[PDB]
């Protein structure tokens, strides 16, 4: 999935 | 530029004319701005975060320019904490980890 | 090391003996690793990001490998969905942005 951290 | 980390490190973005502040984030893996209009039609997207899954508007082929640098690309609009520049356009304006 | 961002930046660090996979993250104030046991007395506290708030446990001067280069630090225990080497120790180990 399109992670954002 | 060189940046250090000793602060986060936020930079002036400037998109449909505006200027705002961004952090530049080599955690995400694409471009999530706060609620703000931009030109052309959306598609949905789903990205993970810390705290879960959120639902994004997702514009593609928008031009902002990061610390005077030109970029051109997917921009996600959607509730995030901060302006987050990802490796989306990260690797456009040619950022890169160093140490 | 240089490192590129056109791929996520995972490195292998090295913590408490246990080698693991963690993402060099610009992004998070904070290093935040999945569940394990560390020495020492904790804290809870809440940490934020896209999808909200999560509940980790705070561990002070806890010591780190990161690519070779030790850094000592607080690290902060829970639901992550990734290991996440933060700018708490990414300045430790003198890491840059640079574009
Ligand atoms: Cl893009
Ligand atoms: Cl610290
Ligand atoms: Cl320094």
């Amino acid at each position: 999935y399109d992670q954002i951290l | 530029p060189q940046i250090t980390l000793w602060q986060r490190p936020l930079v002036t973005i400037k998109i449909g004319g505006q200027l705002k502040e961004a952090l530049l984030d080599t955690g995400a893996d694409d471009t999530v701005l706060e609620e703000m209009s931009l030109p052309g039609r959306w598609k949905p997207k789903m990205i993970g975060g810390i705290g879960g899954f959120i639902k994004v508007r997702q514009y593609d082929q928008i031009l902002i320019e990061i610390c005077g640098h030109k970029a051109i690309g997917t921009v996600l609009v959607g509730p995030t904490p901060v302006n987050i520049i990802g490796r989306n356009l990260l690797t456009q304006i040619g950022c890169t980890l160093n140490f």
